[PDB]
């Protein structure tokens, strides 16, 4: 009644490597930021397999400090290592009346995280090309 | 005078050619050919589905694109799936936008 | 009965370099039967039939059943633009009885490529 | 080429007056046998009228022609001082086709399409 429906911008960010040294667990989150107004839903599908409300736990909406119309929420999810040293992507689910389909989607697994190897191995033949 | 061979966008390569004059020398002139490519780095082998590995190894036909699994997205055309969120009581079985900016109406 | 095939010759430096006139032919080959017809078409206006010559389907050694025939003048100082003096062949096993191929000054043997690649991180869309 | 199954070379004589000129194919010290190759008739040229020209065609195969060979085409008429030339050919035949690669990896550098 009076807020402009800004993009909900969503971002992911996966466990600091040195979390993952203790081999005692993991923690993926998902931040939503610069949106108008609040009462936005959350949650995390499993490839498609819906997760446990009580696995996880979000946060509420707070004005954002730089854009007093924008807000911003966080929502955090707890698994273990050997989870993500086995693959098992996830990806947070956003509900805002701002995006015409009310939902974007991500990924992250070991491979998107921070990939320290660069196997590029791209080859090129036949300079001249049939190209008529 | 440039003129472009191909174009093609799904493989993101400009192939074209120009003809170069020479000084005050017997017109023998000379042929070049310019070629830039464009890798995304950080995408998977299938570019829609979120389940392939990551582009390891990539193979750059330059008679085959003239005319298949074309790595890097286009300008309008996108694939997207479904999700089953529910959004409370009032049921939202609402298709969804993989790409932004990309996979908006058009 | 079977495909012709068509192929394109540039003249040979050699003869250029003499500063008097060059010679350029497409090759017809391996096609069945014979009584196959060229045309010689630049920048759409049809030339004239004294600026070219047409050979007869003569039988080559390896193919029998298939046939061959040849085709061919310009001054030195006018193929240095091209204008890619299409020939076209018009052949009963053809789809469309066209088998249009052209070949310009450009288009050749390339002396040189600078190919200047680039890639990055930012990318994925074809910006 | 690109098709990989064998090659056509071609000889091509012009402007010679009279006629009856005489061609054959030599390879690396021995003749070939004259059904290996095709020899257009004489034929009078549109703008000279005393020239002729003439085609001389031999098929071989590319898995040979991979290797070096010489394939040399020999023509005799009574108007060259010693009344014999010839020419060679080879697939080292073509140019140094010089390269100029470069290759840029910073996705800081900016970039244009």
């Amino acid at each position: 009644k009076g807020v402009a429906l800004h993009r909900p911008d969503v971002y992911l960010l996966p466990p600091a490597r040195e979390q993952l040294n203790l081999r005692e667990s993991a923690t993926i989150t998902c931040l939503v930021t610069g949106f108008s107004p609040a009462d936005v839903f959350v949650q995390w599908m499993q490839r498609g397999q819906p997760l446990s409300p009580e696995k996880y736990v979000t946060s509420a909406p707070m004005p954002e400090p730089q854009a007093p119309g924008r807000y911003f929420a966080h929502s955090i999810l707890t698994v273990s290592e050997e989870e993500w040293n086995t693959g098992e992507t996830y990806t947070c689910v956003v509900a805002h009346e701002a995006l015409p389909n009310r939902v974007t989607e991500r990924t992250v697994d070991k491979s998107t995280g921070k990939p320290t190897l660069y196997n590029v191995s791209l080859v090129m033949s036949d300079t001249a090309g049939t190209c008529y | 005078e440039r003129i472009v061979l191909v174009d093609n966008k799904c493989k993101c390569a400009r192939i074209t050619s120009r003809i170069i004059r020479s000084s005050e020398d017997p017109n023998e002139d000379i042929v070049e050919r310019n070629i830039r490519i464009i890798v995304p780095l950080n995408n998977r082998e299938n570019i829609s589905d979120p389940t392939s590995p990551l582009r390891t190894r990539f193979v750059y036909h330059l008679s085959d694109l003239c005319k298949e699994t074309c790595y890097t997205y286009d300008r309008n055309k996108c694939y997207t799936a479904v999700v089953p969120l529910v959004y409370g009581g009032e049921t939202k079985m609402v298709e969804t936008a993989l790409t932004p900016d990309a996979c908006y109406p058009d």
